[PDB]
């Protein structure tokens, strides 16, 4: 299913700004960790897990600006 | 008399529908008198063909009684009718039908002949009077006869009325120490409602880790009611429900939770009772009752570190942990600290709160204990909670020695008509 | 554990010299049916036999309550006596810890035990480490160990002695390894709660005597595997109940019942009366000659009759005990008085007793199977505080009667009431007391 999704992407051949759009939100969401510090742990794990995962979605969007195997190609 | 009142009161409900009239009755507030007047009391129970026992009647006294026997007698039989009558009682309470324990196919009589289990008592408030029956037959057995709920019924609904007018309304204690607060409720190696104390709370006892954190909670409570400086403690806390708020908008269901919390936390800063019983009184009585108990011992402290707080004992020259006590202050620190706890929590109203009714059974009081402490634990309990009912069992005869003539019941084996039967007699 | 040339020294019979000539020997020869048959083997099994196994000493210093303390226990009994806060139970857990390596090197060598737990060690300002040290004694042969810990925070380091244990297990091991059915000694400690372990899986078809060395406390599983374990026995006594035994069941009592009828109906060559006694008498002797083992049924029946009159001698209301086979599943039924109980319907004195009993026998059966009387074993039993859930009628009576059914077997006990404290003997009482001394609170113990 997540290749599936991710290929789609691929089909509609989204530009940068998609990865701006996620920069934005993953920005917004450390502003969010930051207040969650001050005057809830579980809620911090989750927080900061999800920020690693937008980085790691970040350094995979690099990658495809570096170019790798298309998604469609694994798919089919 | 206690119907007289209900029926005014019923009848004054009924024809007053501002509920500001209805309050201002002087009907509810004599009732209100009355209930607080009467005390809860138990004057007897009948017990038929239950376990060994095939035909009994049992009188209890008001203040303490105490059964002596050697093993086998049926001591323990005893306390498991009270507290299987008693649970009906709190079902009925807590919550409108509510079904409760019953006699299991093992506890009937396994001689032939008996054909049912039935177990009757009753209950004095005062001038009231009620009785309950409760009966089941054994396994395999026709024309089944159906328990009688009608008194219990009619207790719980002057209780349920007296208390949905008045917040502070108090309510009958009722608590059954089995052996198994010895295994692990004695030692410690493992905003709050009322109502869970008491109706959600079953008689049985099992973990005393809450104790924990009501002494917590109360700990800082009596901090911030004794150094102050909270200034607008309301607005500060709604001050950071909108942050949680705006951090929100910037484990969606526990964010909202917490808010919750922090609304009522608000709500509750800006109440600010502020009674005669605050907060350092009850946690300076509540560490003054258990030092009555444990003489060798000096003060009791609750120390903040490492992120979070554990019980400081000094004992001579040598400050000791929690669980590093011995057996027997950990039963006694155990067993009076769950007395405190629903004491205080069930009567919010009165100026002394170690002062309201209820009964208590407790099973085994010799357990882990030296002779020197023996001779001392009844009059401490008595002196401790003068209005409560105590039935206590016990075969020491160290415990006997210090007990008045008319309190003590001996339970003797007699051969009658060529078959055994149980009998208990005073001295 | 060493082979070592033999150094000549003087002449000796310690225990220890045997050892190191049998290990002498075997470096050479390689036949093991020689080996077998060797006369220093004979000489290593009859000194190890006669050998008593008992504690002898020991000594506390900075652990828990306990500054300084030395004790000496005697071989048969020994009690102490106290108040609460006394330190009754830290003697009976240092006992458990020292014992604790030994059992562990049994199993496999170099394999670690219980070592001191970090909030065990005194809350004193001045001190700095804990020590526990303790002497065995096999007659002649004299082993030490010492176990100590470090406080927390300190940068000083201490080791254990472990040179002892080592060599004593090493022994037991290769007698082990040369015996089809060498005996163990028993270990075993009966904490406080024990209270609900009787008070409260694929399917076990192997049992041997290891299985009761995986632990030296007695809590939860080892209940119900005593119920497993005792049907067991009983489908082996039903086996054996049937086959040929019963063949010469039913031609020596019917031979017999022929000889009685003709004597009680005296009718009228001498008809066959003769050869009618001569039949009953080879049946007889060919029955006699049949048995082996205990001679009575082989070793199944005794055992398990043995094992019921033993549980039934500390409950006297009692009458007899059955295993009644229930449809969905095996019970065990009681009768006191005119009634028949089930256990789980017991008082919880008698559980406790049960319990108890059951476990010492389930054990003292297991590691020694060639002994005629499994009972006489050795070893070493602690419990705590044996006036629990019992009236003082039963208080009186349960230290001679433990005595008397295992004799080989040495106890300590720690007690709470004056009631034991009435029949036990002036030799074998100890103490405890607290007296400040030199400005410090120190404990004391003071024979009577
Ligand atoms: N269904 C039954 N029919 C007949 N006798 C029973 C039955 N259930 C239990 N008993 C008897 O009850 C006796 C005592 O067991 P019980 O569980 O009542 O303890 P107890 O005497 O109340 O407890 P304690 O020793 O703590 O005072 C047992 O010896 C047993 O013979
Ligand atoms: N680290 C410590 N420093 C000082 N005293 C300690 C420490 N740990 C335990 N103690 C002492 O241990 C005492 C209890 O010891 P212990 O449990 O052996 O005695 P007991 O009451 O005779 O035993 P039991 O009731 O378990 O049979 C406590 O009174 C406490 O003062």
């Amino acid at each position: 299913v997540f290749l599936h999704n991710r290929a789609s992407q691929e089909k509609l051949s989204e530009s940068q700004t998609t990865i701006n759009a996620l920069f934005s939100d993953i920005q917004s969401l450390k502003a969010t960790l930051t207040q969650l510090s001050a005057i809830d742990s579980t809620v911090i794990k989750g927080l900061e897990l999800s920020l690693k995962e937008k980085l790691n979605y970040m350094k995979s969007l690099q990658s495809g600006e570096h170019k790798f195997n298309n998604a469609v190609s694994l798919y089919d | 008399n206690l119907e007289t009142c209900y029926v005014d009161f019923l009848e004054l409900e009924s024809h007053v529908i501002n509920e500001d009239y209805l309050k201002e009755s002087v009907e509810l507030q004599k009732l209100i008198s009355t209930l607080n007047e009467s005390k809860f009391h138990l004057n007897k129970i009948g017990i038929h063909d239950f376990k060994r026992i095939r035909e009994l009647q049992i009188s209890l006294e008001d203040d303490l009684t105490v059964f002596v026997g050697d093993n086998g007698f049926g001591k323990s039989t005893i306390l498991d009718a009270i507290a299987i009558v008693l649970s009906w009682l709190r079902s009925n309470i807590e919550k409108e039908s509510k079904p409760g324990t019953y006699i299991k196919s093992h506890e009937v009589n396994n001689s032939v002949d008996v054909e049912y289990a039935s177990i009757d008592a009753n209950i004095k408030l005062k001038d009231f009077n009620t009785s309950i029956l409760i009966t089941k037959a054994k396994e395999g057995a026709y024309y089944s006869r159906n328990n009688e709920l009608l008194g219990v019924k009619k207790l719980a609904s002057i209780y349920r009325l007296v208390n949905k007018y008045v917040d502070n309304a108090s309510l009958p204690l009722m608590a059954y120490y089995s052996i198994a607060r010895s295994y692990i409720g004695g030692g410690v190696d493992r905003v709050w409602s009322k109502f869970d104390v008491y109706d959600e709370i079953e008689f049985d006892r099992n973990d005393f880790t809450d104790f924990f954190q009501w002494l917590v909670f109360l700990h800082n409570r009596a901090s911030q009611e004794k150094l102050s400086e909270s200034q607008t403690t309301i607005n500060a806390l709604f001050s950071d429900i909108q942050s949680l708020k705006a951090t929100l908008t910037q484990v969606i269901k526990g964010l909202e939770l917490s808010l919750k919390e922090k609304l009522n936390y608000m709500k509750s800063l800006q109440s600010g009772e502020h009674k005669f019983n605050n907060a350092v009184s009850l946690y300076d009585s509540v560490i003054n009752t258990i030092l009555k108990f444990l003489p060798e011992f000096q003060w009791i402290k609750l120390v903040y570190g490492d992120d979070d707080y554990k019980i400081i004992l000094k004992k001579g020259e040598v400050e000791l942990d929690i669980q590093q006590l011995s057996q027997g202050e950990k039963t006694i620190f155990t067993l009076v600290g769950d007395l405190a706890r629903r004491l205080i929590l069930l009567n919010p109203n009165l100026s002394n709160p170690l002062l309201g009714y209820g009964i208590v059974l407790i099973d085994e009081i010799d357990l882990h204990l030296h002779p020197q402490w023996q001779q001392t634990i009844i009059e401490r309990l008595t002196s401790t909670f003068p209005n409560v009912q105590f039935v206590i069992t016990t075969h020491s005869p160290q415990v006997l020695s210090t007990v008045s003539s008319r309190s003590v019941r001996i339970l003797q084996e007699v051969e009658v008509d060529g078959v055994n039967d149980l009998i208990v007699s005073h001295p």
